[PDB]
């Protein structure tokens, strides 16, 4: 979770006006973003099974289940998107390189 | 002397167990309770970022 | 001149756009994942104390 | 005069129903023309069926004409009608008080004759505990819903009374 710091008038200054919009939603769900991950912790507190040994007078349902969870492979998603967004980043350097020289 | 019974003599205290229970699984969830639970995940959504 | 040399500052600072993009989707994975860690647990642990609380 | 039976007509068209479970509606104290009113409206739209176990709702009725006493109880046996079907049944009910403020008002009328020292307003000095005693019966516990609409008359539009 390394994230990259930026400024966020050098962000405006460098939007032209047919997608300014999208500039201010990306804005907006960069901030929504921060904000659910600061009020939701990194990794759920893994219950011991304790309370649920002691506990449960049934017969190996909280042991069957706890075998279960162990052994969950739960889908960590893939980024599928952020190769392109590295793509788009290299050809608009290319491009603003070029006007550069021009000027 | 409560082998062969399994509440203790009662001959009764089932009419409103029941509906404690049904009043108390429904107010728990609406599924099985008695199995370990299948998850369904979902991804989620993303657009046309690129520079139009 | 002046207008030339700042055209090319701007043209300098326009990587915040794709940071930006970036940080969103990085973001939105990791709040997926553990939206689903605390769905799966929180799963589990209902289970088992609907059969504790029975 | 403001409109609170007209309001609770319009409560009892609109919710009860298309309401699921039972009803109660307890008349107290209020014009006996009302009752019969409501009585054969009920029986026109079928929710009180004359002939059959389909009947929805359950009048209890100690109106205006009534000696304080009758004014004063009528509420605790619309209460205890709409408890039990709270708790022996599990439905939800819908209790329907028109007019609340009578059965305060009867126990007033009994206080002097209990020989007790007035209160403010010439009420009883029990009005507080008497009212609390009936109302925390009026509510929805973990064993059944009730959905109450008390139409609570003002006297003299004096709101501090
Ligand atoms: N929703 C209403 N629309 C039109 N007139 C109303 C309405 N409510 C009350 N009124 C008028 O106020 C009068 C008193 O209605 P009512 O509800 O019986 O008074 P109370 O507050 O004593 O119960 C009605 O006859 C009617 O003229
Ligand atoms: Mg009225």
């Amino acid at each position: 979770l390394a994230l990259k710091t930026i400024d966020w008038v050098a962000f405006a200054e460098i939007i032209p006006q047919n997608q300014k919009a999208i500039a201010s939603s990306l804005k907006s769900w960069n901030e929504t973003l921060t904000s659910r991950l600061a009020a939701l912790p990194e990794n759920p507190p893994a219950i011991d099974w304790a309370y649920y040994k002691a506990n449960v007078a049934k017969a190996g349902l909280v042991d069957d289940f706890e075998k279960k969870f162990n052994a969950l492979k739960v889908p960590v998603p893939e980024d599928k998107y952020t190769a392109q967004v590295d793509a788009e980043e290299k050809e608009d350097v290319k491009s603003c390189a070029e006007w550069v020289s021009l000027s | 002397q409560t082998s062969g019974g399994p509440v203790d003599a009662s001959s009764e205290y089932q009419q409103e167990l029941e509906r404690e229970l049904f009043k108390l699984k429904q107010m728990f969830g609406n599924a099985d309770m008695n199995t370990f639970p299948t998850f369904k995940f979902e991804d989620p959504k993303f657009e046309v970022i690129e520079k139009p | 001149i002046d207008t030339e040399k700042s055209q090319q500052a701007l043209v300098q600072k326009r990587h915040y756009l794709f940071d930006v993009q970036r940080n969103n989707i990085a973001m939105a994975l990791e709040v997926t994942y553990r939206e689903r860690l605390y769905r799966v647990y929180k799963e589990v642990k209902n289970r088992l104390d609907y059969h504790i609380s029975v | 005069g403001v409109g609170k039976t007209v309001l609770i007509m319009e409560l009892i068209n609109n919710v009860a129903k298309a309401h699921g479970g039972y009803s109660v509606f307890a008349g107290v104290g209020e014009r006996t023309r009302e009752g019969n009113d409501l009585y054969h409206e009920m029986i026109e739209s079928g929710v009180i069926n004359l002939k059959d176990a389909t009947s929805k709702v359950a009048l209890v009725y100690g109106q205006m004409n009534e000696p304080p006493g009758a004014r004063a109880r009528v509420a605790l046996t619309g209460l205890t009608v709409a408890e039990y079907f709270r708790d022996q049944e599990g439905q939800d009910v819908l209790l329907f008080i028109d007019n609340i403020f009578r059965f305060t008002q009867a126990g007033s009328e009994v206080s002097a004759l209990l020989g007790r020292i007035p209160s403010a307003v010439g009420y009883q000095p029990t009005l507080a505990t008497d009212m609390g005693t009936m109302q925390e019966r009026i509510t929805t516990t973990k064993k059944g819903s009730i959905t109450s609409v008390q139409a609570i008359y003002v006297p003299a539009d004096d709101l501090t009374d």
